[PDB]
Parts: C-alpha cells; structure tokens; sequence
C-alpha cells in the first residue's frame, strides 16, 4: 500500500512552506503579467503621439521589475527544492529501514542487482522532487491570471487558447500509456543489466580462472543491444510527443495571427493590444513546452514509485515487542519439528524431538542427506517449521523478536563470509566499538592470534572482498573469534572444523574447554573425531534421530549406525 | 508505435554487427532530401497560385498612368488623414473620381495626371470628427486596383535588370 | 473519477489529524546537532530568503496600491 | 549521418527565419493597406513552413 | 599604533582558538554596512537639499527669440540675462549683459514654434568694454543671449520625468 498517498502526509506536514511557495508563484505570475502591459503601453502611447519621459519611467520600472522577478524566481526554486529534499530523505530512510527487515526468503529468490536496482532508482524520485517539473506544474496551474486579462483584451482569441488547452490534454492522454509501457520494458532491461554486471564483477575470480571471457562478453553484448534499443524506442516516443505539442502550439499561433489581423483591420483591437496578447499566449504555452521535454521524467517517476512499492509492500519479519523478553540461559527444545525446504520438496525433518540443557556440549553426527544441516538455521528464525515448534527457555520462537534471539546465538559456519574491513573490525563486527583486549582474548581462544600477528599490518589487515585476502582456515579462525567476542549464551559449530589442518583443529579442540565455559554448545560435523569428547552424541539418518548417548555407549553396540560410521571413517 | 522491441531492432544495435559495418548509413537513407524537395515544390506551386494585391476633398496625385487606367470610376480607394494616426483616426473612404486628362503638375513626374478622389460622406464618423480637414493638405489616399501572383515579385527585378543592355 | 475520490478521502482524513504530526520546535543550535538524516528532515528554511521574498512581494503590493491612488 | 544532420540543421535555421519576415510583412502591409487576399497567402505559407 | 605585538594580538591569532571558532566573522562586523548606509543617507540628503539653476537660451540690440511662454512669465523686466556675441568666442569676447525687456504679446514668427513670443532684450551699454570693442554689432545677427530665470532641486530634476508623465 505504498503510493502517492504516502506523499500526501508529507505534503500536509510542510503545508505552511508549500503555501508560501504558492503565494510566491502567484506573485511571479503577476510580474509576468505586468511586463507585457508595459510593452502594450509603449507600443500604443509612446510611438503614436511622442515619448521621452514615459519611455524612461517605463524603462526604469521594467528594470526594477525584472531584477525583482529574477530574485523571486530563484528564491522560489530554492525553497521548493529544500522542501522536497526533506521528503526524499524521509523516503530513503524509510526504504532502507524496511529493506533490512525483510526475511532471507525474500533475498534467496532474487539477485543482488535486482534489489539494488530499486534502491538505486530511488535517485529518480530524488532528481524529480528537486527539479523544475513541479515548479512548471505550479506555473501552468496559475495561468488563469493571464486568461482574466486576455478576456478583457479580446473575447475571441481567448477562446482560441481556451480550446487549445483540451488539445494538449488529449494529446498527453493519448501518448502517455505507450511510453509508460516502453519505460517499463526499459527498466526491466536495466535491472537485468545491473544483475548481470554485479554477478560478473563479484565472481571475476571464477570468470578469469576459467576460460569464459567470450561467453560473458556475448551475453553483455546482447543485453546492451536490447537495452539501447529500448532506450531508442523511448526517445522516439518522447520526440513524437513534444513535436505534437509544438504542432498544436504553432497552429494555434497561426489562427491567432489571422484572427488578430482581421480584428485590428476592423478596429476592435489595436496593434499594441495584439502584441501584448501574443506575449501572454506565449507565456501560457511556455510551461506546457517546458513540461513536454521532461515527459520521460514523469513516466519514470510513476514507474519508480511502482517499483519502490514492490520492494516496500513485501511482508517483513514480524517484530513482537512486549514484556521485554529477558536474557536467556541455554535451553533448546524441539517439539515434533517437521520441516521441508519447498512445499514441493520431500520432507527433511520428520518428527524430531530434542531437548538441550545448560552447559551440555551436544554433538550431532550423520551422513550427507540427514537433517543435521538445518537445525542451525532452525534455532535461528531462518527456517520456519511446517509442523511443530522450537522453544528456547520455554518461549516459542514464532512470537519472539528475531533481533533479540540472533544477538544471543553465535553460529560458526563452513563458509563464513567476511566484510571488506580490517581484521579487528571484522572480529568486532557485532560491536564495532570494542577494545583491543577482547580482540586479543578472542583471537587467542580461536588460535588465530599468531597468524594475524605474523602479518605486517597485524590486526589492521584488510581482508578484501568477502575475505578474499585470507585462506579458508584463516577465515574460519576469524569467524570463530568473531562469534566468541561478545559472549553468546548458545554457540553452534556447523561443520566449522572440516576446513582446517590437524594442527589447527587440535588447537581448537584443546581450547574448547575454555570456549564452552558457561555456554551451551552444539557441534555438527561429518567426522566423529570432533565430537568424541561431547556430553551427548546424536545420530541422524534421513531426518530422524536414530539413537543417542555417550561415545562409549555408542561404540559399545556393533549393530549401531555410529559403529558403522566409525569403522568407515577409520 | 505501441510495439515492443523486436529481434530485428536488437540486431540493428548489436556491437558485432556494428564492428563489421564500416562507413554506415542512416535508417532513413533518403527521406530528408525527399522532404526538402517536397517543400521546395510546394513553395513553387504556392508562388504561382498565390495572388497578392475641405468637404470636396481630392486625392489627385502622382501615380502610374496605367495604374489609373486599370482603375475605374468608383473604385475602392481609401483615404488616410494625417491629422491623427491611421489606427486612432481610422481609414476613411475616398471614392476615386476619374483622373483628369491634364496633369496637375510636372514637378514630381510626367505621370502626375491627378487621380482626383472624393470622400463618401459616410466614412468619417463621430470618432474622427475631423471636420476642419484643412483642404490645403495631402491626406494619403491609398488606391488599390489589382493583384499580381506573388511570384511576380521575382518577375520584376531580375527580368527588368536583364532587359537593359 | 474514482482514484480522485480515494485521494480526496486520504487528504481529508490526514487533514483531520493535522497538528498531531508536527515536529517539535527547536533552536538553530539544537537542530545543528542531530542524527545526519534527522537534521536534514527537521531543519526549516532559513529566515533570510523568506524575508527577501516577503520584501519583494510587499514592494510590488505597495507599488500597485500607490499607482492606483 | 552527421553531414545529413548539419544539412537538416541549416534548413531548420532557414525555416525559423521565415516567420519573423511574415510577421513583418503582415504588420507593414496587411494592417496599413487593409490588404486581405494577402493575409491568406501569408497564413497558408506559414502553415506549410511550420 | 606604536605599541608592539601584545599578548592579545598573539592570542587572537592562535591556531587553537581559530580552529574552534567555526563560521567566523570580521573583527568589527558592522562597519561596512554602517558606512554604506551613511553614504546613502548623505547622498539622499544632498540630493534633496541641493539646488540647480535653470538657464534658458546695432546699439538697440534685441534677443527676442523662441522660448517657453511660462519661462518668460517667470522672468520679470530687468532680469539678469547675459548676451554672448558670436563675432568671437565667449571666453575671448566675454559674456556681456543684455537686460531683458518685457516680451511682446505678439510672437515674432510662427516658423520655429508657437512659443516664439520674442522676449526682447537690450544691452546695458556698460557690459561691452574696450576689450570686446565690437561696435559693428551687425544688427542683422542673433547673438545668443542666455536668460536664466529659476532654480530647481536636484531630486526634483531627477524625479521630474516621473511627474511629467500623466
Ligand atoms: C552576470 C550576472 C549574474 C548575476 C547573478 C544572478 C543571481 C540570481 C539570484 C539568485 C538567488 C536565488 C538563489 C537563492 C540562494 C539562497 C541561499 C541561502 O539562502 O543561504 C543562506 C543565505 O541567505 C541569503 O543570504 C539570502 C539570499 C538572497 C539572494 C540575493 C540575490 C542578490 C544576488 C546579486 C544579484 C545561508 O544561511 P543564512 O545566512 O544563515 O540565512
Ligand atoms: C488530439 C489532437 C492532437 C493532434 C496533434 C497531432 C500531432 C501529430 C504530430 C506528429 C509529428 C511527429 C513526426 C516527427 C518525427 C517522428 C519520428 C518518426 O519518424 O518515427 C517513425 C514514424 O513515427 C510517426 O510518424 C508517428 C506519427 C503519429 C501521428 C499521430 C517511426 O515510428
Ligand atoms: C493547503 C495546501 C498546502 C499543500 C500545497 C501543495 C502544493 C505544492 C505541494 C508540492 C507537492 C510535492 C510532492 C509531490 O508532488 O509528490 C508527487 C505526487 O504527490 C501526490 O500525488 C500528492 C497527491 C495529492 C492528493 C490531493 C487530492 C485533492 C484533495 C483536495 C510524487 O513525486
């Protein structure tokens, strides 16, 4: 429900300055009315008898009026631009605040360029509001002042313009929808181009490492050709529209010339009155001509509002703020959890029931295919269970604040993408204002202190884009530190040790007893050596907890799946 | 107009095709010349089809004898008094009486046969009210008697200049 | 038309709740020290251009009144 | 194409010069001599030119 | 003016003090405007109080010539209107005096204009000294006799086009 009805309250809020702008526009129209009166007086009274004193006073008055009109027009433009920039700032802030709150399901179905294009075309509304379009509209709608005077001059050439105006309206109505559609197509092409460019620049490593320069170049060539063709169609339609406007204006001017000549020859008007009438008619048609060269801007702004609504009309993660849910101690329960990726996909988790208490270092094992890779995204509210409900501390997560929940749990993944900052900034990303003492402590805990130190910049090294400057294990040890800086009540290891050599995994398992001090730790790994020292071990097969218990109680049964997996691993 | 971008339009802008086309041409390779020729032809046709023209006052004055001969008694020749401007005073009417055989004076030229013209007594209304016409005056009485196809404006200077040897 | 009716209804409803969506009045120094976007949102136009415009329109009004008398 | 554009531009400039001349002839002859049948020719030529 | 650099002058120019003062102003922020407004008001006072004179351009010489009738009416018999002979330059020959006799009711001629009522003026016999010695005045001549009769304010002189236009 994001429309120009959103712009209405913003207009009402600055109604006072907008009324000031309306008054200034009326007075500008008054000055523009005064000037042709001076031309008519000069033509009809200074040249007929004689004139050297009336001419001089008219000249000085005209100079003063011109200077004042220029200053007033500049002030009006400045005030209007200020007032509209305030509104566009409001709109941009609201748009980004809404964008950051959308669920990851929204982002997984789109491309980065697709959703960057709308935030970028916010600049279209930004340019329109701080432009000459609305000032020209105000000038056009305040043109009855000139009609009231030309009716006094002549009640026939006035109806000429009064009947010309509906021709302008009809031409505008006829030519609007076609260029609206063409600009819609052009925006679609632009979004595709932006998505392709963003994806190509992001993945330049794969493009260059492989041999696919020609394929990317061919795709770019086709996309650019299509985009330029659409732009040319838009340009052609705009040119046709403005040429039609010119045709209407000039045929009206010719008819007025004929009628005014016959009127003057017959004595019901004078030469000076005819000249003044021509100037007034030109002054009325000037805003229409000025508004016909920014037609693409009007239609593009309509499309801009439509696309910003497309982004802004999506449902967000429901913020449930009341009673101020307190800090949690680790207590995770799964109650008949049934989960599938897509409603047209096989069920992953059938009937998982689970209970994790405080201080319990839980280990979850299985083969590729089980549902152990989705629990880390179920504890976080990234996956919505189809059936059942997940509870932390007895409170259901379906009615809990996502920001409050995700600030308590620290999840270390296998990829662990980083941001384009320094080592200390990335490690302290969850809280940029943190002292070096905690950074050092976390780096020592994760075992990354040494490598960071051996560097030349130390903890100030820029990792590049997505941490490209660091290896797979270095990013892993930076992610572990980043998860450990701000004390998480629940810490999850989702196959975070498989991307490391022996002499780093051993360090992590040796520091684990300090890592899990007063914490609830869940460890998920393909291997079984990582979880051999956990409080409980849980085996999952095709999304079903088959058996659970201690390591010895699991290995004691030769018929168990865990014994088979241990034999295969060894 | 309301046609989406087809495939031919995309091929027209394909960089691979533009690289192979050296010394390219415009889409309408020969429309501007056609329109210029059409405008010139229309102007020429319009040129050869367009035709462009105290009480007992007298406008007897210098003028071509053939011009007076083309005019007839009672021709519409208006009179403009100098007392005031043409717009303010108005263009009154002075019926042209037959031009006398004898010229009024030979100072201006030979063709000074004094085409006398008298007002109609119904042209000067209350607005003018210039009853004191001051008969010793030469109010300009425009006498229009004939029209020449505009193209005759080209016929006059060039052809006469060619005539002299 | 029909969309005009919707726009008129929205405008009237918002104008009824008018005077309850006005930012609090603040001094020049208070507005200068705000969050970056809030400063732009809540800083009104300077008084000097308003005064100059008022002087221009007042001069025109005085001129047209003096001329007619 | 650019030579074609230059030719069209100079012809457009020549076109824009006609209208002030027509206004002058109307003001100087049509109003003064009460010259109908000349205003019509100017009107038709102006329509063609525009 | 002869005092050395005091501590106030150095403290006023310290970088620490200048860095904190954002959007600074001149030492005396209201001296330029004060002087400009003073010049404007003095100019207006001088224009309104200032006054400017108005000059209108053989033995029994006469300067009877074209001139505004109101100008002659403002003048009186015996007014100071000098006469400049053309025989020689104004500087070399001198600006002699020609007392203005009353202008006759009938105009001398109607060729120049209607206001040609011929303000006759005769010399005083004591202006043309031995330096001029132009006894052969050649009475068939029009020696320019400047006739000044009136004074006009500067502001009225500048504003007169405004009041003339009716
Ligand atoms: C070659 C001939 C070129 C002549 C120059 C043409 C200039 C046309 C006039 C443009 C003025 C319209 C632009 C508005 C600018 C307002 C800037 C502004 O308000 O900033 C504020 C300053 O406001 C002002 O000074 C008022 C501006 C009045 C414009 C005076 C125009 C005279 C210019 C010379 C002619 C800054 O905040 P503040 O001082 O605390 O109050
Ligand atoms: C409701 C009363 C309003 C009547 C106003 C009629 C205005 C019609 C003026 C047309 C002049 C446009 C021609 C300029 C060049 C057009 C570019 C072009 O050739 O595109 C080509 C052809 O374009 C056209 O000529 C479309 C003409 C539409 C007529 C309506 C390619 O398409
Ligand atoms: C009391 C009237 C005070 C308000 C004065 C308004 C006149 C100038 C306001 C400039 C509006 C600039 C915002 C704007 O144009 O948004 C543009 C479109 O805004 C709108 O559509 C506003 C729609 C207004 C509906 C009014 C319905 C008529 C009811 C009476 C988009 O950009």
């Amino acid at each position: 429900k994001f429309d120009f009805t959103w712009f209405i309250p913003a207009i009402i809020k600055y109604r006072k300055i907008f009324i000031e702008t309306l008054v200034v526009s009326v007075f500008l129209q008054l000055f523009a009315l005064i000037t042709p009166l001076f031309f008519q007086v000069v033509m009809d009274k200074v040249l007929v008898h004689r004139g050297f004193s009336t001419l001089n006073v008219i000249t000085v008055a005209l100079s003063v009026v011109v200077v004042f009109e220029i200053i007033l027009s500049g002030l009006r433009t400045y005030i209007f631009a200020h007032s509209t920039s305030r509104i566009d700032v409001e709109l941009g802030a609201k748009l980004f605040r809404h964008l950051l709150a959308l669920p990851i399901s929204y982002f997984e179905s789109r491309r980065v360029g697709d959703t960057v294009a709308r935030v970028r075309e916010l600049d279209q509304i930004r340019n329109f509001l701080t432009g000459q379009a609305l000032t020209s509209v105000l000038d056009l709608l305040f043109s009855f002042i000139f009609f009231a005077v030309m009716w006094y001059y002549s009640p026939k050439l006035t109806l000429v313009i009064l009947f010309s105006l509906p021709c302008y309206a009809a031409w505008s109505v006829f030519i609007s929808p076609i260029l609206r559609r063409r600009l819609d197509d052009k925006f679609s092409r632009n979004a595709d181009n932006q998505s392709f460019l963003v994806e190509s620049v992001t993945a330049i490593n794969t493009i260059k490492a492989m041999a696919v320069s020609p394929q990317m170049t061919n795709i770019w060539d086709k996309q650019l050709a299509g985009y330029v063709a659409a732009g040319f169609k838009v340009t052609v339609l705009a040119t046709i529209g403005q040429q039609g406007i010119q045709l209407i204006q000039k045929t009206v001017m010719i008819i007025n010339l004929w009628l005014g000549a016959h009127l003057v020859i017959s004595g019901d008007l004078s030469i000076g009155q005819l000249i003044a009438f021509n100037m007034l008619a030109g002054q009325i048609v000037a805003p229409v001509i000025r508004l016909a060269q920014i037609w693409q801007d009007f239609q593009q702004v309509g499309i801009s509002v439509t696309r910003l609504g497309d982004v802004l009309n999506s449902p967000t993660e429901s913020y449930h703020g009341k009673l101020a849910l307190p800090e949690i101690n680790g207590n995770i329960t799964f109650r008949n959890i049934r989960f599938r990726y897509k409603p047209d996909s096989p069920v992953i988790l059938d009937n998982i029931n689970l209970s994790i208490k405080q201080g319990e270092v839980i280990g979850i094992v299985g083969r590729s295919g089980s549902g152990k890779s989705t629990l880390t995204k179920l504890i976080q509210r990234f996956y919505i269970p189809e059936n059942g409900q997940v509870l932390i501390d007895g409170h259901d997560l379906a009615l809990a604040d996502p920001n409050w929940l995700r600030r308590q749990v620290g999840v270390v993944l296998q990829d662990n993408v980083l941001l384009n900052r320094s080592i200390i900034d990335n490690i302290s990303l969850a809280n940029p204002g943190m002292s070096v003492e905690k950074v050092i402590y976390a780096a020592k805990l994760a075992g990354a202190h040494d490598f960071i130190s051996e560097l030349r910049e130390g903890y100030n090294t820029i990792v590049g884009e997505q941490g490209a400057g660091l290896s797979g294990g270095q990013r892993q040890r930076i992610a572990i530190a980043r998860a450990l800086v701000n004390n998480p009540k629940i810490l999850i290891f989702d196959e975070a040790t498989s991307a490391l050599d022996y002499e780093s995994e051993h360090i992590i398992m040796r520091n684990m007893h300090k890592i899990c001090k007063g914490r609830t730790v869940i460890i998920i790994a393909h291997r079984l050596s990582t979880v051999k020292n956990a409080d409980r071990i849980i085996v999952m097969e095709k999304g079903k907890i088959v058996e659970q218990g201690k390591h010895k109680e699991l290995l004691s049964e030769p018929e168990s799946l865990y014994s088979y997996l241990y034999q295969l691993q060894s | 107009l309301d046609t989406p971008v087809r495939e031919k339009d995309e091929n027209e802008f394909l960089p691979a095709h533009l690289e192979l086309i050296e010394t390219p041409v415009s889409r309408r390779p020969r429309l501007v010349a056609y329109f210029i020729m059409g405008f010139l032809v229309i102007a020429v046709i319009l040129s050869v089809l367009g035709q462009v023209e105290d009480d007992t006052l007298e406008v007897t004055a210098l003028v071509q004898n053939k011009d007076i001969g083309f005019i007839n008694v009672g021709q519409n020749a208006i009179i403009k008094v100098e007392a005031f401007p043409y717009t303010r005073y108005g263009y009154l009417v002075g019926k042209v009486k037959n031009i006398n055989l004898d010229a009024i004076e030979d100072q201006k030229l030979g063709l000074v046969f004094n085409v006398i013209v008298s007002v109609e007594e119904n042209d000067l209304s209350t607005g003018n009210k210039h009853i004191p016409l001051s008969s010793g005056m030469a109010v300009t009485a425009e006498i229009k008697t004939g029209m020449r196809s505009v193209i005759s404006y080209l016929l006059s200077p060039l052809e006469e200049s060619v005539t002299e040897s």
